[PDB]
RNA sequence: GCCGGCUAAGAUCAAGUGUAGUAUCUGUUCUUAUCAGUUUAAUAUCUGAUUCCUCGAGGA
């Protein structure tokens, strides 16, 4: 697991031996794992490149990050409201740090990530302090323009 | 429905004096005749007039197509002994498993000796 | 019971049958026909004089191994008439 | 009055090729020496199996038989025999010892295709157009890992870059073959 | 004279019936151009039945005059239409088929035929494939030498079929790959026979005799094109197996392969050393002038 | 019966072997086929009479002598 | 220059390279046959020319895949070599040296015999001459068989099967048949003894004498 | 099935001191267990 | 084959059908158990010995 990269944000494009090709600059890359799934038979856009020593797979993560491959936000990494589409180079600090700017926090955020890879799943969860964190949040933050992906926030629970 | 998968022949055109087994030799020559699963007696019928008296025409139904298309680009417009035959795609117009898989078998390519 | 004499073959040649003019003794194969068949002196004798090496009825032409066991050296066994017991 | 596998695998140079059921033949020692010979491929590994060689998993539903690419590229003349003997290529071949068995069936540059898909332009004839991971090759330093290579702008210089080749390794007699046909 | 003479060779006399076939041969040689390839066509597909003939002028003279009327209107249509009777007939008359198909390849190169056969074993059922497979191995026999140029291109689909489940299968590639092995000698084929060779020998623990018949055919075969010193290697291990069906089929192995080349076995046997009682190094070998 | 026929007789050639075949029988197997392979093929002679100093036909006594009982006498 | 060869009185040959800096002899390519090797000669950086007590000649080649940098799958190195060529002489060879022997003429493999006798082997450059020399071994090895009831095919694969080797002794006795089978050969290959002969000795003056 | 109990090696027990005395079943798993996890983890004990 | 298991992973003993040959189907049973011998690469196989609980009954 350290001596693997898990990338993350690969379109269809992108292929098993092609992120093998892009990280054999960064390094020597032994191996690209890329979980299939069960209802569409494809990749995920997650995968991981188990290379051979440490110090490569931390320069394909200090190299490779936030890049725009194949028209998706790629980035590797070592191995009530709801956001939804999220980068995956993006971490907690950070996305602690773009939710200061509209509301104030109540705690450390926390993304959700997958039971095999563990990188990112895709949705993330948020509290903020009042409701009118929550509103701006969603007028302002529903459909800005993150980092070459569509964010989109929500609420997580509704009372009618 | 059934456009092709159409395993019937029809032989417009024969002497009057033929038999049964000279058409049954004609017909195998080109393939196995498939057989009525319930009985013998190759499906293959010689149409006749209001008596005994010979129409001339011939139906056949073989096992497969391939002997079908077989037959129609070599039995077409040739002729026996005295009369010219025409060959053509049958028209209509108005136990099975166990003996299925035994004219089945006769396609084997068992070891023999 | 069909079984090879294998005994040592002499200066007699092996016949074959019409029916198995073109065929080979040990094999069966019917291609190319390279080495003459010999036989040994006991199948050569009296009334087994000229007789097929297949099936034993009169002979009419001479008996041939194949080119396939002319390379294997199976023209160096011993008599190969069928004989049965 | 056998042996054990552990007394065995000291009495032997080899003690990786001796198996479970080596202690319980007639001469072992002979045994294990064969299994050492510089050559000398196994036995098929499925002498001690119940499935009769053939079996029924691994899902083997897949495809007849997939032609050779001389197959696609009268019905020809000497014309496409030229073209099929110009076409022919030796397949993959197994060297000596490899034998088959049930299961082992399944078992700097950039291409144009994740170029122009990435949003990345062509290369210019002199000037400075970097992929985006170059930008942090030349903040930080070149990768220890691969360090004899070079890229355009820090190492390499501009006017290099030629379509799509963005990177070279630069790694810090007599080879003719001797009767060849001419 | 032609449709005054295609009547006639259906005649049953033994002497009317080798005349009108070598007739019809010269003319085919010779006056090609002078009938349809229609009434050829029809000529040839009843030139079929008398490959079947119990004496060997009327099978001679119909090989002959086979070969004429192929090299005359053409590999392609005659091709298909052996294809189509293969598919559908019994036994005896798709025998005749694959000898007609092996004549037409030999007549007009392997190379107008083996694409279109290999063709027909992508159809997804079987008996169509034990067909092709049938028709390569009388193929190879037949062609014998001329077969060095094609053996990369049967070499896939002969993998195929001995990794098929059906006995039928393994046991005609077998036969292909011993007929292949005795065409080809001395002229340089050894890796793809030594890759046929990897997938042909696990057979060996086969139950069934005429799967091992065809195998020990094959082994024999590839003995002569591949050489004693592959089969001993392939049996050494299992000459002294602790198991005796092992011990069985490998000592049966080694016999059909000393029985042939005894002589050469000498170069080959690897080195035993010698034990406390007995001494079994080769000790001349190691001499050096 | 002709399989059975062909196990009696591949038995009846010597130096076949079968499952019960020890390492002894066969070490002296292939030595004894050695020495008949050094008596006839004329250079491997020459090159082992080079290599010893002697006379060849001192050489092909010695192998014929050799012969009798090669690899020792049996165990047991 | 760069790699070491060497051979074993059982096993062929060792292809080993010399670490000038590490200090170090790493065996990186073996053979798949065994071999008693009595002499080896180098034919260019890959290929090997080796000789054996049993009377063969054999040409082993490194694969092009082929590592040289180093640092078993049968017991023994890792890559393998193959061999190209296998001939059977009948007679124990203990000299082999690649050599020019007349002046302005070509290069060939000159070989030497515990009998006495001296021979050479040379490279076709063309695909037609190969074919016509193959033509002519065939053809000879059916209508002039060997004296003494060996089948030369055989006698020539002794203990390897024959590998890209044409009989050159085999192929100059026909201008020793007689005039009725010199003509039912040459009549095969489309040609005339004459040209046969003149054909036979070119390739012969074009190395050796 | 209870026959495939007898048939496929169960009934049939190996230990392994290597192993913490884990006795194994029938020999398919028994010789598989030697590149499993707790084997490697009972060798590391030792180096 | 599906997401370790759901007893389609094996052997066997009687009968029917049928082929030149291979075979195909039904009832089954499968020791749930121990020891000694035979045997098997190891299994397998074969050859012999081996009072209580519950509501007249059943199981061990
Ligand atoms: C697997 C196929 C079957 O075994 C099948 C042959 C056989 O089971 C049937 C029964 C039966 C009696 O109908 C068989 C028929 C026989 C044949 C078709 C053979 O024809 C003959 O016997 C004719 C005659 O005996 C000799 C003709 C001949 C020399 O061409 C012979 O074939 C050959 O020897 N070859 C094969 C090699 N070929 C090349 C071509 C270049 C120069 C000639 C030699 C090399 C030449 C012709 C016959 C071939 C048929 C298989
Ligand atoms: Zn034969
Ligand atoms: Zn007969
Ligand atoms: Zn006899
Ligand atoms: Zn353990």
């Amino acid at each position: 697991q350290d001596a693997t990269v898990y990338v993350g944000g690969l379109d269809e494009k992108v292929s098993e031996p092609l992120l093998w090709e892009l990280f054999l600059q960064a390094g020597p890359v032994v191996n690209t794992h890329m979980p299939k799934d069960r209802v569409t038979g494809q990749h995920q856009g997650y995968g991981f490149v188990e290379f051979l020593s440490e110090e490569d797979a931390d320069y394909a993560i200090k190299i490779m990050n936030m890049i725009k491959l194949y028209g998706k936000p790629i980035r590797v990494n070592k191995a009530n409201i709801f956001i939804g589409n999220l980068d995956p180079e993006i971490d907690e600090k950070l996305l602690y740090d773009t939710f200061s700017a509209f509301g104030v926090i109540l705690q450390t955020p926390k993304i959700m990530r997958d039971p095999d890879t563990g990188n990112s799943k895709g949705y993330a969860f948020i509290n903020f302090a009042s409701f009118d964190a929550s509103d701006a949040a969603i007028e302002a933050m529903n459909g800005q323009y993150l980092c070459n992906r569509p964010i989109t926030v929500s609420y997580a629970f509704k009372k009618d | 429905v059934e456009e092709d998968r159409n395993t019937n022949v029809y032989v417009s055109g024969l002497p009057p004096d033929i038999t049964v087994d000279e058409f049954i030799q004609l017909m195998s020559k080109f393939g196995i005749i498939m057989r009525d699963p319930q009985t013998e007696e190759f499906k293959v019928k010689l149409y006749k007039d209001n008596q005994g008296n010979l129409k001339g025409d011939g139906l056949c139904c073989y096992l497969k197509r391939e002997s079908v298309e077989l037959a129609l680009k070599l039995l077409d417009e040739d002729e026996i002994r005295g009369y010219k035959l025409h060959v053509e795609v049958a028209k209509f117009q108005l136990d099975y498993k166990k003996k299925l898989s035994m004219q089945q078998k006769q396609l084997d390519w068992r070891p023999e000796r | 019971d069909l079984i090879f004499c294998r005994k040592q073959a002499g200066v007699a040649i092996g016949r074959l049958c019409e029916k198995c003019d073109g065929k080979c003794v040990i094999c069966d194969s019917y291609v190319r026909p390279c080495t003459l068949v010999r036989i040994c002196d006991e199948c050569n004798y009296g009334s087994y004089q000229g007789r097929c090496v297949i099936c034993g009825g009169p002979g009419v032409s001479d008996a041939y191994y194949c080119k396939e066991c002319t390379i294997q050296e199976k023209d160096r066994d011993g008599c190969p008439k069928i004989v049965n017991l | 009055n056998r042996f054990t596998v552990a007394e065995l695998k000291q009495l032997v140079a080899r003690p990786d090729v001796v198996e479970m059921h080596d202690v319980t033949a007639q001469d072992p020692k002979l045994l294990v020496h064969l299994k050492a010979t510089r050559n000398s491929v196994p036995v098929p590994r499925h002498w001690c199996f119940k499935r009769k060689y053939l079996q029924g998993k691994r899902g083997i539903e897949k495809p007849p038989f997939e032609l050779p690419d001389f197959i696609k590229r009268d019905i020809d003349y000497q014309k496409l025999h030229d073209a099929f003997f110009k076409w022919q290529t030796k397949p993959k071949l197994t060297i000596h010892g490899d034998l088959y068995y049930e299961g082992k069936e399944f078992e700097g540059d950039l291409s144009d295709e994740l170029r122009i898909s990435l949003g990345m332009p062509v290369g210019p004839n002199a000037h400075k157009v970097p992929p985006p991971w170059l930008i942090a090759m030349q903040r930080y330093g070149p990768p220890p890992s691969y360090p004899n290579l070079k890229i355009p702008g820090l190492n390499s210089p501009i006017p290099p870059l030629y379509g799509d080749v963005f990177g070279t390794n630069a790694a810090e007699i007599d080879r003719t073959p001797w009767g060849e046909l001419e | 004279l032609l449709p005054r003479l295609t009547p006639i060779l259906k005649n049953r006399h033994e002497k009317v019936q080798e005349n009108c076939i070598d007739l019809v041969g010269r003319i085919a040689d010779r006056g090609a151009e002078y009938v349809s390839a229609r009434e050829w066509m029809r000529i040839c597909f009843e030139l079929l039945e008398l490959l079947k003939a119990h004496k060997k002028a009327i099978r001679r003279a119909t090989v002959n005059t086979f070969g004429y009327i192929a090299k005359a209107i053409g590999p392609h249509d005659v091709l298909a239409t052996l294809l189509n009777n293969l598919k559908v007939q019994e036994r005896q008359n798709r025998v005749c088929t694959t000898v007609a198909i092996a004549i037409v390849a030999e007549t007009c190169s392997p190379f107008t035929v083996l694409p279109a056969l290999m063709n027909e074993y992508r159809v997804p059922e079987l008996n169509v494939q034990n067909g092709v497979l049938k028709s390569l191995s009388f193929l190879f026999e037949y062609i014998g030498e001329m077969g060095k140029d094609y053996i990369y291109a049967v070499t896939p689909l002969l993998e195929d079929a001995l990794m098929d489940r059906d006995l039928v299968h393994r046991q005609t590639a077998s036969a292909v790959v011993q007929h292949m092995s005795l065409g080809v000698y001395g002229f340089g084929c050894e890796d793809s026979l030594n890759h046929l060779l990897n997938y042909v020998w696990p057979n060996v623990f086969e139950t069934s005799p005429h799967v091992i018949q065809a195998v020990m055919g094959a082994l024999e075969g590839l003995r002569v094109a591949i050489g004693p010193c592959r089969m001993l290697q392939y049996c050494l291990q299992g000459l002294f197996h602790p198991a005796r069906k092992v011990r069985d089929v490998y000592w049966k192995i080694y016999n059909s392969i000393y029985i042939g080349s005894q002589d050469a076995l000498i170069a080959h046997y690897p080195r035993i050393y010698n034990d406390d009682k007995n001494t079994y190094i080769r000790y001349e070998l190691d001499y050096i002038l | 019966t002709i399989h059975s026929q062909l196990e009696h007789l591949q038995s009846k050639y010597i130096g076949t072997g079968h499952a019960d075949t020890t390492k002894w029988e066969w070490l002296v197997n292939q030595h004894r086929d050695s020495y008949c392979s050094y008596m006839g093929h004329f250079d491997l002679l020459n090159y082992f009479a080079i290599a010893e100093n002697e006379s060849k036909a001192r050489v092909r006594f010695n192998l014929m002598e050799k012969m009798l009982q090669p690899c020792g006498p049996p165990a047991d | 220059g760069h790699r070491v060869i060497v051979s074993d009185v059982q096993e062929s040959f060792i292809w080993v390279r010399y670490k000038r800096n590490e200090n170090q002899l790493i065996i990186f390519a073996d053979d798949t046959y065994p071999r008693w090797v009595t002499t080896a000669s180098l034919l260019d950086y890959d290929t090997v020319a080796g000789a054996d007590k049993f009377g063969n000649i054999c040409v082993v080649r490194l694969p092009p895949n082929t590592n040289d940098e180093v640092d078993g799958l049968l017991n023994g190195a890792s890559q393998k070599a193959e061999v190209i060529m296998n001939y059977h002489v009948g007679e124990t060879v203990l000299s082999l040296q690649k050599t020019t022997l007349i002046p302005g003429g070509s290069e060939s493999l000159v070989y030497t015999t515990l009998s006495g006798g001296i021979g050479i082997l040379v490279p076709f450059t063309s695909h037609e001459d190969h074919d016509f020399f193959q033509h002519v071994e065939m053809h000879l090895r059916s209508e002039h068989p060997p004296l003494c009831g060996r089948d030369h095919l055989s006698f020539r694969s002794y203990y390897f099967p024959v590998k890209n080797v044409i009989d050159g002794d085999l192929c100059e006795q026909f201008n020793s048949m007689e005039p009725n089978k010199q003509k039912n050969v040459s009549e095969e290959l489309d040609r005339t003894p004459p040209e046969v002969s003149k054909k036979l000795e070119d390739i012969r003056t074009r190395y050796a004498f | 099935p209870y026959w495939l109990y007898k048939l496929h090696g169960l009934n049939i027990n190996y230990n392994c001191e290597i192993c913490g005395n884990y006795t194994y079943r029938g020999p398919k798993a028994f010789q598989r267990h030697f590149a499993e996890w707790r084997h490697a983890h009972g060798m590391r004990c030792l180096g």
